[PDB]
């Protein structure tokens, strides 16, 4: 038998996690460059995630009523000889262990998705000489390299790549950045005439070829399409992959027509031939693509049925109820697919997006579309 | 008389239904025809109606009632139908209906709207059944008031009743043929209902759980006591509210979710004060606007609670949210219905009242164990340890959403889709009251009058026996300990002549087959006359038996619906007077007994009643017409779990519709259970419209000649041991020729199990009625004669073991106690034994489960008793010490005793109740149920039976306690479970200290 | 010396999930 | 904030090492899970030195006092646990759905260590009984 022994204090280190097949499998692989790791935004407020080097799982405690006692078996270190009390079915001795952890909960581990914390991160719109504007203003924070701020941020390595390169994250002189949105389209803008103008292959190409086509006739002082910025718009607009870039064709087709709105039709609502009239000049020669207005849903409203204007989802409430009423208040009949990437936000319970609209508004329906009236 | 009062009460109701969203929808006028069968074309609104009351509505006020509907876009509306109130008087004298009606023309100067002549059936008068009718004048008058004034009129006449309890929206309901839970397209002409949608839509659903204040070891009080928290869950979605001036800090949010399945996020709302929790609770069902609120035991302490601090901080709770309390003193609204769960788990749970706390049922029905915290430290802990209380608090408000959502939602929806009422209603009305309206809307639209209430004076003790209940040996039975059997010869010698026709019958009746069809008879036969001729030869036998159960497929229905039984058919001093009689022979009529029971000296006397085999079916039609569709429901059943496997397993696929079909099906299938169940007690009870003790007799007494013709059978081929109503315990030898599987063409397989099969075709050669009648022809009068029978007997089993008890009373057992255990060891019914009882000991409960399965260890009856007497050994030596060998805590905590006390204190608890009077006021104990906890102690010596509870909570307890009075106690515990049977077993008395008196050696063959 | 034991809870109970913060753990 | 979780020791003795066999791993570890409260003394050094020799229910090992609480006797998947002069706990070995993992977080260097895996779990659901 193994004599059970306690010692007077413990070890409150020793913490119980549950550990799921798929944390088994993450665990049992020495390939892996970073195992684990425990992030969190701050000390006191922000919840705390555990991140292997592809995923992000959020930590949640669980109490319970229980003593929950762990032993550890130990080797006394001097021979020590119980005596028999009225116990039965007592078998020699032959190890020790000892309770060394009382344990009064467990941490849960579920699927979540790693977001970045952009607190000191500023905005970069392509000011010239930026180096003495970061001392413009008083950025304690120092982020050098991106691993910096991978390390720093509650996302694995492939997370924290894809959420910067779609927020279209960058460097200029060393001081990491996010690019504004007007300066970004417009050195896409650029460059996709350098590259149609040099008859580049579009979907094989590569830093050095294209960052030389932009900045071939302007001073370098002066240049702020330097090849970092060459790296963003090829990873944002673009996929790599010896890896070369491939443009996603509808994609920038739809970013275009985002810009568009911004910057056009922000404040009336315009027929939508002449929109794509205009829409369709702004681009540069012989880019292959078509349109629809449905490329913009969830980036623009409809005042009338045959009128588009624009519409910014981070303007738009948090509260649903408001939320709902300024959108009744823009349109008191909405299509269908115009409102349900405008409403996916608001909550992640998974179910029909009907019933999802049910809780305030009502549904009507006609020949094919349904509208959504708050009565 | 309250005609205005009724109109203001009206405006300001609809008024709370307009602010909560039910606005008065009037369809669209539409000249067209009024059809059925077409919907797509007429102008209108489709809707799932989810309640409905009687209303007075203005332009004097007109008679009407408004339905609450959602709708399939995710709306409500309300809509209202007129309808005239109407009854009708009934002539003595035909021939001078002019003069009664000159009479009436007077004693309704100007009560009445109107009249008209109309013709019903009458089943008490004479020639009925040829087509004569009864002729009625039908008078319609505005409302409900006038109907009463009307019958106010009326009753001098009859001192020198009717229709008192016929609901209005009852009446529309039926004449009109809603029901709620049923969809229907509201149109000008009525109400249209779409057959296309069956799934219910899905309300908003409120439960909710308040924590409030109240004095140390005292019971809360609303006139001074305070809320500190609200809880409660609306659609999965947690919200909690909190009275900062008492909590004493901010709760943070959290999550509670006790299984994956039910899972729990909740949000909270940390209130200032009283008054702003109150205001925000109101505001947050405002704008959420429930139609379900569930508590549990809400009626009796939540709403009058709320309703008196609610009154104090003047809040109106009527105006704020429209619930108000009733005659009853029930808590009401029009919009929404209050589901106080407590009612459904008292009516339709099957739990003794023992367990109707929220642990027991939370634990049977949700199936895990919610916290439990003393209320003394309840309330320190609100400003000591909050995070505790509330977790507390939310873990009552899930327990009461999920059961209501699982069990109570479904099955009162189904209920309301046969029966004619609203759900507040469905819920709280007897079984009886409501078998009583499914019948009254057959007869409706059978178009039978309906006959008045019983009113006959209660022969004394009418309490004839209901059922027939036996011991017939008490002791351990097990599969691995041998039993004698002495097999009567000329049993076997009936079976064995028996045999083909008993396989066809199986073959044809009960199988609905055709022997034609079947591969294997000659080989099963031989299998079966080898078994039964080996039986045969050696007859008395020892051997390892058997362990079955048999019971008939719905005894009391099926007795019913087989003899055609209804209350109508009971002669009543003429029959065959002016309908023909030769047709089955015997005057039409079949006589059958019942016994009648008079005391005065007490006296039965068998009696025998006829019932006519052509009387009008409505009674028995919806009995066997409910059968069906109950069997269709579980047929349904069987096809939906096919279709829940045989699919895809990608969960969220647009296939948790199919599991809501799976869920209500289910649903409807139980509450046709409950509903034909309710079917044999409706006919005894007071003021029945259908009473007839006569045919409650008839029933019984066939179903104890049926189970005594089993258990004369099984006694000459087996042993049985437990009889109750209309079930049999026994074993048969294990030779017994027992299962097969006929191999039919398509290759499937039917099972048959031969004593079901020989006892299915005993009852059908004895009780069949050959005389079931039915008309082929109604105009001419034409009836045809065929065969019905549809009792059988099934088969659970084979057990692994059964305990039964024994009485303390010479030659006396102890009826409703048994235990049975199955294969696994686990256990499969307890009846009777101390753990129901009023008044138990944990540690005797703690005993009692300890024992009951250590009867399943050892191989021979020797080694059993030898375990048990080694346990025996075990208790012996902790309650000989006095308790020495024992920790001081855990003892103390261990002494209660807990009783109910029925009735109000104005026994033994009666004492302590009394002593409880004394000690914490009489007030306190002006209600019935305290706290009942107590010990019997030793001392002092020689104090009388009434003042043996003691209270002992406020209070060397090991000289204290009454050591030898437990042993008796555990004694009398164990001559009922262990030592008794032991003897009726020849075993002799494990247990020395309680001495086998000289009777119970006497009772066995000794 | 003989002054160990277990006060039993008559039933199981699991508390309620709570989030974690970097405190929590330190 | 942000730190590694380290777990290439345990995962190098894993992989060196069979795999596990009985309810204890190879390195030597148990959980426990009592329905309760386990009422121990508040101070331990002062009633250790009173416990007479003969009994040995409370040792002296390396400076620290350990109390001798109970004996564990496994048989098959059945378990008992003797706690004291006058408790007795009837259990079993059950197999973790999920297999838990005890950590160790070293707040000196900012270390987290994985300690070891778990599969299985000795529960004792029932009231105790005298050791009989
Ligand atoms: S028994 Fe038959 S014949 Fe007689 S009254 Fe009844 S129905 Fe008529």
């Amino acid at each position: 038998s193994i004599n059970l022994h306690s010692a007077p204090e413990y070890d409150p280190s020793y913490k119980l996690i549950q550990l799921t097949p798929e944390l088994l499998d993450i665990i049992q692989d020495p390939v892996q460059n970073h195992q684990l790791r425990f992030k969190s935004l701050d000390k006191d407020k922000s919840e705390v995630v555990l991140c292997s080097h592809d995923k992000t799982w959020v930590l949640k405690q669980r109490k319970h009523s229980n003593t929950v006692l762990l032993m550890r078996e130990f080797v006394p270190e001097q021979p020590i000889t119980f005596d028999e009390t009225l116990l039965f079915g007592l078998s020699k001795p032959y190890m020790d262990v000892v309770g060394f952890a009382k344990t009064e909960s467990e941490f849960e581990t579920r699927e979540t998705h790693g977001e970045l914390n952009l607190n000191s991160v500023p905005i970069y719109n392509g000011e010239l000489d930026f180096s003495d504007k970061i001392m413009k203003r008083s950025s304690t924070k120092v982020i050098g390299t991106l691993e910096e701020l991978l390390e720093n941020s509650p996302c694995s390595a492939l997370e924290g790549i894809s959420k910067w390169h779609k927020i279209g994250g960058s460097v200029k002189d060393g001081v990491l950045c996010i690019l504004s949105q007007d300066f970004l389209f417009k050195a896409l803008h650029v460059l996709l005439m350098s590259a149609m103008a040099e008859s580049l292959d579009l979907q094989h190409l590569n830093v050095e070829d294209t960052h030389h086509a932009v900045g071939k006739d302007i001073e370098d002082e002066f240049n702020p399409y330097t090849r970092e910025i060459i790296e963003t718009v090829l990873n944002k607009f673009a996929v790599q992959e010896n890896n070369t870039w491939r443009l996603r064709i509808p994609f920038i087709a739809q970013w275009y027509g985002i810009q568009a709105l911004r910057k056009y039709v922000s404040g009336i609502s315009m027929p939508i031939d002449e929109f794509l009239i205009k829409w369709k000049s702004l681009f540069p020669p012989f880019f292959p693509c078509d349109i629809d207005i449905d490329m913009l849903r969830g980036y623009h409203f409809k005042p009338t049925d045959k009128t588009v204007q624009y519409i910014a989802k981070s303007t738009l409430p948090m509260d649903p109820k408001e939320r709902f009423k300024v959108l009744f208040r823009l349109q008191s009949q909405w299509d269908l697919e115009d409102i349900k990437p405008l409403i996916e936000e608001l909550n992640s319970r998974g179910m029909k997006i009907d019933s999802f609209i049910m809780k305030y508004a009502r549904r009507k329906r006609l020949g094919k579309k349904t509208v959504v009236t708050s009565r | 008389a309250l005609s205005a009062q009724q109109l203001l009460n009206a405006s300001k109701i609809d008024d709370i239904d307009s602010m909560m969203g039910f606005e008065r929808y009037v369809p669209p006028q539409y000249n067209g025809r009024f059809d059925a069968k077409d919907i797509d074309q007429i102008p209108g609104r489709v809707g799932w109606l989810t309640n409905m009351h009687a209303t007075l509505v203005s332009q004097q006020g007109i008679s009407g009632v408004d339905f609450y509907f959602l709708d399939e876009e995710g709306g409500s509306f309300k809509s209202t139908v007129v309808y005239d109130p109407y009854f009708f008087i009934a002539c003595n004298d035909e021939s001078r209906v002019n003069d009664v009606e000159e009479l009436v023309k007077k004693y309704l100067e100007s009560c009445l709207k109107s009249l008209q002549i109309i013709r019903k059936e009458d089943l008490t008068m004479d020639n009925h059944l040829l087509g004569l009718q009864k002729t009625l004048i039908k008078l319609s008058f505005v409302n409900s008031n006038q109907l009463f004034e009307a019958r106010k009129l009326l009753r001098p006449i009859l001192q020198d009743i009717r229709e008192y309890d016929v609901p209005y929206h009852v009446r529309v309901s039926i004449d009109k043929d809603i029901r709620v839970g049923k969809w229907y397209k509201v149109t000008q002409q009525g109400f249209i209902e779409d057959t296309r949608k069956i799934a219910f839509a899905d309300p908003v659903v409120m439960a909710f759980a308040i924590a409030t204040t109240k004095p140390p070891l005292k019971f809360p009080d609303s006139a001074v006591d305070q809320i500190m928290m609200i809880s409660y869950m609306i659609d999965g979605e947690g919200f909690l509210i909190t009275n900062r001036e008492i909590i004493s800090e901010d709760i943070e949010d959290f999550e509670y979710t006790p299984k994956p399945e039910y899972p729990g996020f909740f949000t909270i709302f940390n209130e200032n004060d009283e008054v702003a929790l109150l205001q925000r609770f109101f505001e947050h069902i405002r704008d959420v606007r429930p139609t379900v609120i569930s508590t549990f035991n809400g009626d009796f302490f939540d709403w009058p609670f709320i309703h008196n601090r609610s009154k104090i901080h003047g809040l109106d709770m009527f105006d704020e949210i429209g619930f108000a309390p009733d005659a009853e003193g029930e808590y009401k609204s029009s919009y929404c219905s209050h589901m106080d769960c407590f009612r459904w788990v008292k009516r339709d749970s099957y739990l003794p009242q023992g367990s109707q706390g929220l642990k027991a049922v939370t634990q049977s029905k949700l199936g895990y164990n919610p916290i439990e915290l003393d209320p003394e430290l309840m309330t320190p802990y609100a400003f000591e340890k909050p995070q505790h209380l509330s977790e507390y608090s939310v873990s009552d408000a899930v327990a009461t959403y999920y059961l209501y959502m699982k069990y109570v939602h479904p099955f009162i929806f189904s209920l309301c889709t046969i029966i004619p009422l609203n759900p507040d209603e469905t819920l709280r009305k007897g079984t009886g009251t409501l078998c009583e309206m499914l019948l009254m809307v057959q007869a409706y639209q059978h178009n039978i009058l309906l006959p008045n209430k019983h009113t006959d004076p209660i022969l004394e003790s009418e309490t004839y026996v209901g059922g027939h209940v036996e011991s017939l040996e008490a002791g351990v039975f097990r599969s691995d300990l041998k039993n004698e059997f002495k097999i009567d010869p000329s049993a076997i010698d009936e079976l064995l002549q028996e045999l083909p026709e008993a396989l066809k019958f199986s073959v044809e009746v009960e199988n609905k087959s055709s022997v034609d069809k079947v591969t294997n008879f000659e080989e099963i036969k031989n299998q079966i006359t080898q078994k039964l001729l080996e039986l045969k030869e050696n007859n008395i036998r020892n051997e390892l038996p058997l362990i079955y159960h048999v019971d008939v497929a719905s005894m009391y229905p099926n007795i019913m619906t087989t003899n055609r039984l209804q209350p109508d058919s009971i002669k009543a001093e003429r029959d065959c007077a002016s309908c023909d009689f030769n047709r089955p022979g015997k005057t039409c009529a079949r006589k059958l007994k019942w016994a009648w029971r008079g005391e005065f000296v007490s006296e039965i006397v068998e009696r025998e009643a006829i019932v006519c085999q052509r009387e009008n079916p409505f009674y028995v039609d919806t009995v066997k017409s409910f059968r069906d569709r109950r069997y269709e429901f579980k047929g349904l059943a069987k096809t939906w779990k096919g279709n829940l496997s045989k699919i895809d397993p990608s969960d969220k696929h647009a296939r948790d519709e199919a599991k809501k079909m799976i869920v209500l099906y289910d649903s409807l299938q139980l509450a046709h259970k409950v509903i034909l169940n309710s079917f044999y007690g409706y006919v005894m009870r007071k003021g029945s419209r259908w009473y007839s003790m006569e045919m409650a007799g008839i029933t019984c007494l066939t179903g104890a000649t049926i189970i005594q013709m089993a258990r004369a059978l099984v006694e000459r081929v087996g042993r049985p041991l437990e009889l109750d109503t209309d079930g049999i315990w026994c074993i048969l030898p294990k030779s017994f020729p027992e299962t097969y599987f006929f191999t039919l063409e398509n290759g499937k397989k039917l099972y048959l199990s031969y004593p079901c099969s020989m006892l299915n075709y005993r009852v059908h050669q004895k009780f069949t009625n050959h005389q079931y009648q039915e008309l082929k022809d109604p105009l001419n009068y034409i009836y045809e004669t065929h065969s019905e029978n549809t009792i059988f007997f099934e088969v659970d089993g084979p057990y692994k073991a059964m305990i039964l008890p024994s009485s303390k009373e010479e030659g006396k057992g102890i009826k409703k106690r048994y235990a049975v255990f199955n294969e696994d060891g686990s256990l499969a019914e307890l009846k009777g034994f101390e753990l129901k009882r009023r008044g138990e000991l944990q540690l005797i409960k703690n005993f009692q489960s300890d024992i009951f399965k250590v009867f399943l260890e050892g191989d021979t009856l020797e080694g059993c008793y030898s375990a048990v007497a080694s346990v025996c050994n075990r208790w012996l030596d902790v309650l000989d010490s006095h308790g020495l060998m024992l920790e001081d805590e855990d003892l103390v905590s261990l002494i209660c005793e807990n009783r109910s006390m029925s009735k109000t204190l104005k026994s033994t608890s009666i004492t302590t109740a009394r002593r409880l009077g004394d000690f914490l006021g009489e007030d306190m104990v002006k209600d019935k149920g305290l706290q009942c906890k107590y010990i019997i102690s030793s001392k002092p010596f020689n104090a009388p039976v009434t003042e043996r509870a003691i209270p002992v909570a406020i209070f060397d307890i090991r000289t204290i306690i009454d050591w030898g009075y437990y042993r008796e106690r555990l004694g009398s515990a164990i001559q009922k479970i262990i030592t008794i049977p032991a003897a009726l077993q020849g075993v002799s008395n494990p247990v020395p200290r309680v001495e086998h008196p000289d009777w119970l050696k006497r009772k066995i063959a000794t | 010396t003989v002054k160990i034991w277990v006060k039993y809870n008559e039933g199981f109970s699991n508390a309620v999930r709570k989030n974690v913060t970097w405190n929590n753990l330190w | 904030p942000s730190v590694d979780i380290d777990a290439s020791q345990w995962q190098k003795l894993t992989q060196s090492r069979e795999k596990q066999t009985t309810v204890i791993t190879p390195l030597g570890m148990m959980m426990l899970e009592i329905q309760g409260e386990l009422e121990l003394p508040k101070d331990f050094a002062s009633l250790a030195r009173r416990d007479s020799p003969n009994e040995g229910r409370f040792s002296e090992q390396d400076g620290e006092t350990l109390i001798r609480f109970g004996s564990l006797q496994i048989d098959g998947e059945r378990a008992t646990l003797f706690v004291g002069k006058k408790q007795r706990l009837l259990g079993k070995v059950t197999k973790l759905d999920v297999p838990m993992g005890i950590m160790h977080f070293n707040s000196k260097d900012n270390k987290v260590e994985l300690v070891d895996v778990m599969k299985y779990k000795v529960i004792f659901k029932d009231r105790p009984l005298p050791i009989m």
